[PDB]
């Protein structure tokens, strides 16, 4: 429950998370990195991280195949100020992220940069598929999950599609199906609240 | 639809100098409630203090609050 | 020129000994004409002795060039002082000026303010004139507040500068010069932040601040935040309203305010905005059951701050514990209930607050932030789920939180109490499959490569 | 100023309105305000004409400008005719005099005049 | 005819002189809070309701009497307004803040009736002035609800009529005809014989606190938190006069004389804590 050492760490996180609007690839990657940490900090003791939530959300709509346009969530969309987005590279297929993604390049190319974000988009979707199981019960999983879905569903879009590759739209259909069954599941879980059915003093 | 509650908030404990439990019932019924404080002096205190005795506890701002709290540390400056 | 500097303070004790005691009378008064001269040129040079020397002889120009007993200074030379010093780039100039002489006196801050109207009248400079205003701050409350004059403290009774209505109608003129030529759009965000404490107050008549913060303020967004100050202190003084506050609010408030820096002083205006009496419990439980939906996305730092005041408002308003307690009354719907899971009636990006149905949601949100990743924060959804014994929570002990309090605090810890560590450690800490030990990997493994 | 204009035209308020009065930022209220609220402006604005005809140097300019933003409002509801029509009336009280008012003038403006000239006497005397 | 009428401002009520425009008598024997203080028209016993949800009555001569007859808390809840009926000395009203209104006969120990319906804060209630209208009662609420009920069918509402601003004051007609519900900064006339709407008027920035008959059942006035005094018509219902008060204001009453009810001062109560009373003699 307390740590004098690791659940600081674990406020650094928060810090660096729910803060740094993204300025470059980099920051994205060390998000990502942060976001994979959190996981394995939070695992197996289910607690709850809204800012790593809002982050993954906001790289999903922030590598912006067309566009964020309306109703996606309560967390805070922010832009991509270098144009930090994917473009119509669909066959620059996904990898694994490395450390040296920790480092900055002006000076990068389109084609590293499109393989770079689509690596960055199937490791986020393995995040949310691994947040997903961890986090299925918590019964504000409807609450906490919608958005994933109507991120989801929109980059499902075809205007979307276009820019993806079959592999990133076959890992965001299991991951929009699996978030479906899911939902189905803490819905029919769903009940209301009665906290306080006090123990009555003699 | 927008009435100010700046003194609706009045009927609670407060803390004082050896008590930390006090409903509002009167000032000087609260100044009773003071060990070792009776009620006439309760009394004095109060025309001293130029506190409204028709008001109540919670009714009483910050700066007379501490005044009363003064007078009640020393009772012979003020004269006695 | 330091020499020079000793010849011009010794050049103003004559000059202010010659006017205390007292064809020719032409070349005496030229003499202070080629002074003024000389003394614009040393405050263009040390510049701030000279700006002493300056209303040591501007007093002197008081006191004894005239006739008769009123004391009249030149409101023209002191106005070429006035735009020297907010022309001159020397910021210890500028900041000696107000400090030492217009934070004091009360003929200084009034011919000032008519100076600055004037030299308005006719970017670097509207900088320094808006620190300069930014710098003075404190309002007087009273004719007998004034109290204190450089010069001629007047026998009047009636007079313009003993009056204090006519010293917020020449700083007005002058706040109304600096805002009708036009300010820059962060100097605007200054003027919004500091204007309910120190600007507001000193316009005699602040219904055009009225107008542009109702302007600023449909704009939306940040700068609204900013401006709900400003209008919650017209709403205070000079009661002119809005049509549909509370519904204005409940579009206002939304995800990124919970992360602005100002959500401090909006919380501040929400909590008395929401401790007003005459609410409804629709109303009550619109805004707690949006402001839950956006603490599923609050930093720790705004949850520290939101939960207490969620309990005061359960405090104040018992009905609106059915979204704390709601007890199913009849079998039929628990039959439903049990059959098919409950789906809540709450609408959100629902228009207006008293028609959403945050009646009969429930607070699932706070039961699930209650397994937070920070301990205090776990502890202060608790004290929503155990009891309600004390009286009240003030909100100054959770306002002005950060991450930085938070990292401060947990330093301010002891420096090691006896620690615990996690035993069997795994030697494939890297290592991408490790399947002879039958643990699963490390999933930041299965999802990094290391090579 | 204009929703101040606004707010107190629709509550029929003196003291907002003499708030607004005391006071460029004139053509910016009325290009900010309302076509009805513009109609009762008009309606007692004529009360002012009216009730105190001393120097008329704002509001006559301020109804000026109240036509020139919204003159158009009254022609888009014609059926308050009244609110002008009354108007139509003080006009040529306050004419009658100008079949001699500068009658009057020109006989005293000399006589003015004449003293400028015994004062230019003097000042060199 | 009497020279007595009840102020409350915070846990206290105090009865005021008409004559001599003085606190006659100040009663702070409530608990939390003082609502509505209401005398009998009769003229010597009073009722009100604290914030508790507790409401008391108690009788008064004509000094610094205070001898407390009864009170109930079954509301269990605050009890924002009561009322007696001006036909029976034994029965009277109250809108608890939860959803009930409900009529209470000084006798016994528990309420005669009781009315739902409601959904939000339910705040100003009030009978059914009129010879035919014998037991009628109308209840306005948060939920932008007035609800009419007779007594005789504790059921539902007789009527209701929704607005879309949470509904301030309440009052009807005495011609037993009409009523005048406020909601917002704007008030709605509304027939109750056909049960249709008459018309809509606001001349308002700010929300009616309090509204008003005057001379003969003859003129309404208005007040709302803009400080603001308005009087109407009873026929036209147009703007006839009105005046500022540097506070927003929050309740009034003019009151009268005596026999035929030509009035003698008004009393408004404001936010900043001030009755100001300003009258008229003949």
């Amino acid at each position: 429950h307390f740590h004098q050492v690791c659940t600081p760490a674990m406020l650094a996180i928060a810090r660096y998370l729910g803060q740094k609007v993204p300025a470059a690839l980099s920051d994205f990657a060390v998000g990502i990195y942060l976001s994979i940490l959190a996981l394995q900090y939070q695992d197996f003791a289910k607690r709850y991280v809204p800012e790593m939530m809002n982050f993954l959300l906001n790289t999903l709509c922030a590598l912006a195949p067309e566009r964020a346009k309306s109703k996606l969530g309560n967390f805070p969309v922010h832009e991509p100020p270098a144009g930090i987005r994917i473009k119509d590279a669909t066959n620059t297929p996904i990898r694994q992220l490395n450390c040296g993604d920790c480092l900055r390049k002006d000076e990068l190319s389109p084609a590293e940069t499109s393989s770079l974000q689509i690596a960055i988009l199937s490791t986020a979707t393995a995040i949310l598929k691994s947040a997903a199981d961890t986090w299925h019960k918590l019964p504000a999983f409807i609450e906490s999950f919608q958005p994933a879905l109507s991120v989801a569903q929109h980059l499902l879009t075809k205007p979307n599609a276009s820019h993806l590759p079959s592999s990133l739209t076959s890992k965001l259909n299991d991951l929009a199906s699996h978030l479906s069954r899911l939902l189905q599941l803490s819905r029919l879980s769903r009940r209301p609240l009665e906290l306080h059915h006090h123990r009555p003093l003699a | 639809s927008l009435v100010s509650g700046e003194k609706t908030n009045f009927n609670h404990i407060l803390r004082l100098l050896n008590t930390n439990v006090d409903g509002k019932q009167k000032v000087v019924y609260a100044l009773t409630q003071i060990k070792g404080v009776g009620r006439r002096y309760s009394n004095l205190v109060c025309k001293k203090a130029d506190v409204d005795l028709k008001k109540r506890a919670g009714e009483l701002t910050s700066e007379e609050l501490e005044r009363l709290v003064t007078i009640i540390q020393n009772p012979l400056a003020y004269k006695i | 020129p330091k020499w020079s500097l000793a010849a011009a303070e010794a050049l103003c004790r004559v000059f202010v000994r010659l006017l205390a005691a007292g064809t020719i009378i032409n070349w005496l008064r030229d003499r202070l004409s080629d002074y003024d001269g000389v003394l614009l040129s040393m405050l263009q040079s040390l510049a701030v002795h000279a700006l002493v020397l300056a209303m040591a002889v501007l007093k002197a120009q008081a006191q004894h060039l005239t006739d008769r007993e009123e004391a009249i200074f030149p409101r023209s030379f002191f106005l070429e002082i006035i735009a020297v010093v907010l022309e001159s780039p020397i910021e210890h100039l500028r900041g000696h000026f107000s400090e030492n002489f217009v934070k004091k006196y009360d003929d200084i801050r009034f011919y000032t303010f008519e100076a600055i109207k004037h030299f308005l009248t006719e970017e670097d400079v509207r900088n320094n004139v808006f620190n300069l205003l930014l710098s003075i701050e404190d309002v007087p409350e009273s004719n007998d507040s004034l109290e204190n004059f450089f010069i001629e403290r007047p026998p009047k009774k009636k007079h313009p500068l003993l009056s204090l209505s006519q010293h917020k109608k020449q700083a007005q003129e002058a706040w109304l010069a600096f805002m009708h030529l036009g300010l820059s759009k962060e100097q605007r965000k200054k003027v919004l932040e500091v204007m309910s404490a120190s600007i507001a107050p000193w316009f005699t008549k602040p219904e055009m601040l009225m107008d542009f913060l109702t302007d600023c303020y449909n704009s939306g967004g940040s700068v609204s935040l900013l401006a709900l100050s400003g209008v919650f202190y017209l709403i205070q003084e000079r009661n002119l309203d809005y049509p549909e506050f509370y519904t204005k609010l409940y579009s206002l408030l939304d995800a990124d305010i919970l992360h602005s820096k100002y959500r401090s002083r909006f919380f501040r205006l929400l909590d008395t905005f929401l401790a007003s009496t005459h609410l409804p419990a629709v109303l009550v439980a619109s805004f707690i059951k949006r402001l839950a939906r956006l603490a599923l996305n609050a930093p720790p730092s705004a949850i520290v701050v939101i939960v207490p005041w969620f309990y005061n408002l359960f405090k104040k308003h018992p009905l609106t514990t059915f979204m704390m307690h709601r007890v199913p009354r009849t079998k039929e719907e628990r039959e439903k209930l049990e059959k098919d899971g409950l789906d809540d009636p709450f609408l959100p990006n629902e228009t207006d607050p008293m028609e959403t149905r945050a009646i009969d949601s429930c607070l699932w949100e706070i039961v699930q932030l209650q397994s937070h990743y920070h301990p205090n924060v776990a502890t202060i959804c608790k004290i929503i789920s155990e009891q309600f014994t004390k009286q009240a929570y003030n909100l100054e002990d959770f306002l002005d939180h950060s991450y930085g309090s938070l990292l401060e605090a947990e330093m301010t810890k002891e420096v090691k109490k006896p620690p615990v560590i996690e035993f069997m450690i795994p030697k494939h800490i890297f290592t991408k499959a490790a399947p002879e030990e039958e643990k699963k990997d490390s999933l930041l493994v299965s999802l990094w490569d290391f090579g | 100023l204009g929703t101040v204009l606004n707010q107190a035209l629709r509550t029929d308020d003196s003291d907002l309105l003499e708030s607004c009065l005391q006071t460029l930022i004139i053509q910016n209220t009325i290009n900010r305000m309302d076509s009805s609220l513009a109609g009762t402006l008009l309606s007692k604005l004529a009360a002012r004409m009216h009730r105190r005809p001393g120097r008329a140097f704002g509001l006559m300019r301020w109804i000026q400008w109240t036509l020139v933003a919204h003159g158009g409002a009254l022609v888009t509801q014609p059926d308050l005719i009244n609110r002008l029509t009354e108007l139509s009336r003080v006009l040529e009280e306050r004419s009658r005099g100008l079949s001699s008012l500068l009658a009057l003038k020109g006989k005293l403006d000399m006589l003015d005049a004449q003293l400028k000239y015994r004062k230019a006497l003097k000042m060199a005397g | 005819t009497n020279d007595l009428f009840a102020v409350t401002a915070g846990p206290r009520v105090e009865i005021f002189s008409i004559r001599k425009r003085e606190p006659l008598k100040t009663i702070g024997r409530f608990d939390s809070e003082a609502h509505c203080g209401e005398i009998r028209p009769d003229g010597r016993v009073l009722v009100a309701g604290e914030d508790t949800g507790r409401m008391q009555v108690f009788d008064v001569g004509q000094g610094t009497r205070a001898v407390i007859l009864k009170t109930w808390h079954i509301h269990k809840q605050p009890v924002w307004v009561t009322k007696w009926s001006p036909t029976e000395l034994t029965t009277l009203m109250s809108c608890s803040d939860d959803k009930t209104v409900r009529l209470w006969d000084l006798p016994s120990n528990d309420p005669t009736r009781l009315f739902t319906g409601h959904t939000d804060y339910v705040r100003c209630g009030a009978f059914m002035p009129g010879s035919a209208n014998s037991n009628l009662l109308v209840s306005g609420s948060y939920d932008e609800t007035v609800r009419v009920w007779d007594a005789r069918a504790p059921g539902g509402a007789v009527m209701t009529f929704k607005h879309a601003d949470p509904i301030e004051d309440v009052l009807p007609l005495p011609s037993g005809t009409t009523l005048l519900a406020a909601s917002g900064n704007a008030i709605s006339v509304l027939d109750l014989v056909a049960a249709k709407p008459l018309r809509l008027i606001t001349n308002h920035q700010k929300t009616v606190t309090s509204l008003s008959l005057a001379s003969q059942g003859r003129r309404v006035v208005s007040g709302s938190l803009d400080g603001h005094v308005k009087v109407f018509e009873t026929t036209s219902w147009n703007v006839v006069a009105g005046a500022k008060y540097p506070s927003p204001i929050l309740s009034l009453s003019v009151i009268t004389a005596g026999a035929s009810h030509d009035d003698r001062h008004l009393a408004v109560g404001m936010q900043s804590g001030v009755l100001s009373i300003r009258t008229r003699l003949s």
